[PDB]
Order: structure tokens, then sequence, then C-alpha cells
């Protein structure tokens, strides 16, 4: 009954709510106004939907991450409000890749759509040096603040990583920016995974819609041999090794027509073949987050601009 | 901020169980009885030292907020492990920590129905005080993990398995019987916890070829005046915990 200490809390009244920014019934996420600032910020509230098991420990987890990423690339989680109710409170980011991609009016020049992808890539790097996954990219989880600073967002469904064999989860990310590796089976990947997100998000850019929109895994994986090529221990040593290698009924004529298929809505040589070693079959073989920044397509004309038109 | 959670003796002095008539004396016992109960929780649990540890940071600056006469350590200490395993991956079931929880503190008494009403209400006594302490930690609950910094410490100075294990020894009583976690980063209390580890074995520890002594290249802060002054501290609490200093004791 009587009320106690809490220095290091904010009841999250401080905060004035706007309007569920989110949409989709999910999160319950508002954009709120700081009540003395005007300050504004995103809220979450911490879903405690059958949480038997006290405080969420995939909170806890997300917590622990927002808290150890700190970069102009990467969402910034300022505090944790209380109420019995939890909510994360973020820096307000007025827009959300995937609006801007769906929005018809909205167009980006070629030096524009360099800048966007250089501010991605640059986070994925930031995110892995720090052996963080993010297991969810997605245009949606990319948003862009009214100064046209990218932020990766999202971080509900990431993890931590390491060196060890490692045994993680499989059913991690959205169905359509889903990779090979999970689709047959793998539990011990790594950041490989966030970089093939990257490029179903990079060839996004021009067609403005997800390139392979899959029902089923079965059916993602068909669209995916349809793209770029069919699984092969030639295209992919050590395909085989994987119980549903062929027990998932895969294709054996494919081959692969990335730079063909895109050849259309993207016009420069440097960003084809950007795209095309981002979606890359071999985890292994797939270029990274590093050797990506360094790749012609953002040192060649017109360079990578800013972007607040 | 990075100097929210550490304490000068004035703070520590003022503490909010002090505010409320504690003597200095029974708040510290009343911490050491706290980190008593997690280790021997943790152990039935079969949890990890690490996660032992990590609960009795939490403990520890739990009550730097809240004071002993509003929250009994008997009940903070199963919430903050219980928090703490989740923390650090070794996930516990409620019920499960429950269950442990009530034959440390009471070995005879009979284990409730799970169906009772007073079962089902301590189980949400216990979740609602896990929150107060997300609350009262705001929400911060990656600890700095002393252990991997007494591990490089010893190494990068060249210690036998004993000296080394001795050290160690020092590190996680350094814990559950003082307050130096509440007043000095993990990468001093090591250097105490190897100094006196070194001073307790007659192990001697030869200048480096320049000058230096060893801690300097562990810490810049650390002098020999400090390391006396704390290892003496931490030597006399040693003295008054009964078979405590057996366990590293020459024997031969
Ligand atoms: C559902 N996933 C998300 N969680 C958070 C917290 C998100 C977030 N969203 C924004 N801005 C934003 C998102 C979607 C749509 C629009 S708009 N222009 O109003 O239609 C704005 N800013 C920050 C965060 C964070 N964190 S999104």
């Amino acid at each position: 009954y009587d009320s106690v200490e809490c220095p290091f809390c904010d009841e999250v009244s401080k905060y004035e709510k706007l309007a569920k920014i989110g949409q989709g019934t999910f999160g319950e996420v508002f954009k709120a106004r700081h009540r003395k600032t005007g300050q504004k910020v995103a809220l979450k509230k911490v879903l405690m939907e059958n949480e038997k098991e006290g405080f969420p420990i995939t909170a806890l987890r997300e917590i622990k991450i927002l808290q150890l990423l700190k970069h102009e690339n990467v969402v910034n989680l300022i505090e944790i409000c209380r109420t019995g109710s939890i909510y994360l409170v973020f820096d307000f980011c007025e827009h959300d890749l995937a609006g801007l991609l769906s929005n018809v009016l909205v167009k980006f020049t070629l030096s524009e759509i360099k800048r966007v992808m250089q501010m991605l890539l640059n986070g994925l790097y930031y995110i892995h040096r720090n052996k963080i996954l993010h297991r969810d990219m997605k245009a949606a989880n990319v948003l862009i603040t009214r100064d046209g600073v990218l932020k990766l967002a999202d971080f509900g469904l990431a993890r931590a990583f390491s060196l060890a064999p490692n045994r993680y989860t499989n059913r991690v990310v959205t169905l359509w920016y889903r990779p090979p590796e999970l689709l047959l089976g793998e539990r011990d990947y790594g950041p490989p995974i966030d970089l093939w997100g990257a490029g179903c998000i990079m060839a996004e850019m021009w067609t403005r819609s997800p390139i392979m929109q899959g029902n089923t895994e079965q059916h993602q994986l068909a669209l995916i041999s349809q793209l770029c090529g069919s699984i092969t221990p030639e295209v992919w040593p050590n395909v085989d090794n994987y119980e549903l290698y062929e027990k998932l009924e895969l294709v054996k004529g494919q081959k692969r027509k990335v730079k063909d298929r895109l050849k259309a809505y993207v016009r420069d040589p440097y960003a084809l073949d950007l795209i095309d070693k981002l979606l890359v079959l071999d985890p292994a073989q797939r270029i990274d987050s590093d050797d990506a920044l360094n790749h012609d397509f953002f040192w060649s004309d017109p360079m990578p601009s800013d972007l607040k038109g | 901020n990075n100097k929210r959670w550490y304490f000068t003796r004035e703070q520590l002095e003022n503490s909010p169980s002090r505010r409320f008539g504690v003597d200095p004396d029974k708040e510290l016992s009343y911490r050491q009885q706290a980190a008593n109960l997690l280790q021997d929780m943790g152990q039935r649990l079969n949890v990890s030292q690490l996660t032992i540890n990590t609960a009795i940071v939490y403990m520890h600056r739990f009550y730097m907020i809240q004071s002993f006469t509003r929250f009994p350590g008997n009940s903070v200490a199963p919430a903050a492990l219980f928090l703490a395993a989740k923390v650090e991956g070794q996930p516990k079931k409620l019920e499960h920590v429950i269950k442990v929880a009530h034959t440390c503190l009471h070995p005879q008494e009979s284990l409730p129905d799970t169906r009772s009403e007073a079962y089902l209400q301590q189980v949400q006594d216990l979740v609602i005080l896990e929150s107060i302490i997300l609350q009262t930690l705001g929400f911060e609950l990656t600890i700095d993990h002393p252990h991997t910094h007494v591990v490089k410490c010893t190494q990068l100075v060249r210690a036998s398995k004993d000296l080394a294990q001795t050290s160690y020894f020092m590190a996680t009583n350094s814990l559950h019987l003082t307050t130096f976690s509440l007043q000095y980063t993990p990468p001093v209390v090591a250097c105490v916890c190897i100094h006196l580890a070194c001073k307790w074995s007659n192990w001697e520890i030869p200048v480096s070829t320049d000058g230096k002594h060893w801690w300097e290249y562990v810490d810049a802060t650390v002098t020999l005046e400090l390391l006396d002054e704390l290892t003496h501290e931490l030597l006399q609490i040693l003295e008054k915990t009964p078979n405590r200093l057996k366990r590293i004791w020459n024997w031969r």
C-alpha cells in the first residue's frame, strides 16, 4: 500500500501519447511527446500476455542488447518507464523505409539510394562487431530520421552470438527475407543471415516491393532457386550434410538469374554487382558488411549523397 | 551513469537502512546473510557461480536504494536469483525457485499445496518483488564479471594453479563479505584479491624489468597504499568467518 523509492525508473505519464504508429495492432507502439520539452519519442509496451515466468526473458534480452548498442545507425533506447506495466522509450524516427518504398510519390535518386545502403551496411557492421545478430532484416524495421539518418530498429528477435558448435533457434526472420541456411534447417549460423536480408532490401530499393513473397518455406525456397539457381554442393559446398536438401523437393535445372531478372529495375552495373554479392546462396561465400562498404558501388559517380529531400 | 552504482564511504554510512535505525554492523550482516542464501539456493538450483554473483551484486545495489527494514533479505534474495538466472541464460522455473527457497528457509516446514491460496500468493509475491528490483536497478542488469578479471590478472603475472585458485577464492569471498563491489571497479578488486593471495601464500611478484609494479599494468589508479588498506580489511573479515580460511590454509 505504501509508495516505494524508484529514482531510476520514471513514470511513463511524463510522456503524452499521440497516435499508434505501428498501426498493425502490434507492440502497442505509440508516438509520444515529453510533457515538458515537446521531445517526440516512441513507446513500446512490454507485452505481458501469458507471461507465467515473471518479466519476459525475451524483453530482458532485447533490453540488454539496446543498452549495449549505441551507434548513429541504430535505434536508441532512451530509458525504460514504469506505470503495473513497462515501456521501452525510443528516440522517435519520422519515417520508416517500408512506408517510403510503398509511397508512389516518394522517389530516390541513385545517389541517395547509395547513401541509404551505406548507412544500413554500416549499422550491420557495427552490431555484428558487437556480437549481435539482428535476425529480422526487413524494410519495415529500417527507420529514417527527419534529418535523413537511417536507424536499424526492432531488436525483439535479436540475440548475441559467438564462437564455440552452436545451437541457435531456427524459425527466425520474416519468411520473405529469410536466407537459405535457415530454410535448410541450420542452427549454427551467424551474421551472413542479416546480409541476405540487406540484399533483399537493397533490391527492394528499386522494385519498391519485396522480391520474393513465398507462402510457405518450400514455396519460398522455390522462389530463391528460381532466382539464384539451385542448391548444389558445387555451388554450395557441403549442402549435402543437411537432412532436408532433396528431402525438401528442390529443382535441378536452375541457373542464377539475379542479374538478369533485376537488370530491368536497376540500371547501374555496380548496384547490380553488389546485390549479386549479397544474395549469394552459400553463407560462407556471401559478402560481409565490411567488404560491401568497400564495393565500387559506394566509390563511383554519383557518389552517395545526404537526403533531406 | 558510469559512477551511479559506486559510492563513497560516507554514502555507505548514510544507507537507506541506516535511516531506519539499522546499525552499520547489522546492515553488513544482513548483506552477508543474503549472499549466503543466494549461494545456498544457487548451488541447489545448480546454476553457475557467475549467476550467483550476479544476483549478489543486484542485492548489494538494491539495498543502496531500499531498506532492509522494508525488504527482508529472505525475500529479495530468491527474487534476485530468479532474475539473475534469467539474465545470464540459465533460466530457472518460478515454481522450482520458490520450492528451493522454501526448503532453505524452512528445512523442517512442510511444503504447501501448490493449489493453496497461500502458495498462489507467494508465487505472485516473488514476481512482484522481481519487478521492484528491476525498477530499483533502473533495468540495468549487465554486470561486469569480476572473475574474468582475476583470471586475466593472475595470468599476466604467471601464478601457480594454487596461487590462482586462491585469488579466485579471495574474489568470491570479497563479494559475500564486503561492499567492495559498491566502491571499487572489478579491475581494482581483482588486484586486491591477487595482492592478498600472494601475501597469504608467501609469494612475491618481482618488479617488471622497468621498476613498475604489476598492478600498474592492470589499473592506473591503483596504489600500494590502497591495496594494503583493502587487503587488511578483507583479511580481517575473513578471520571472522568460521572455517573460511581453513579452506586455503596450508595444512602440510
Ligand atoms: C513495430 N516495430 C517498431 N518498434 C518501434 C519502437 C518502432 C519505431 N518507429 C519509429 N517511427 C515510425 C515507425 C513506423 C511508422 C512511422 S510513421 N512515419 O508515423 O508512419 C514512424 N521510430 C522509432 C521506433 C523505434 N524504436 S517500429
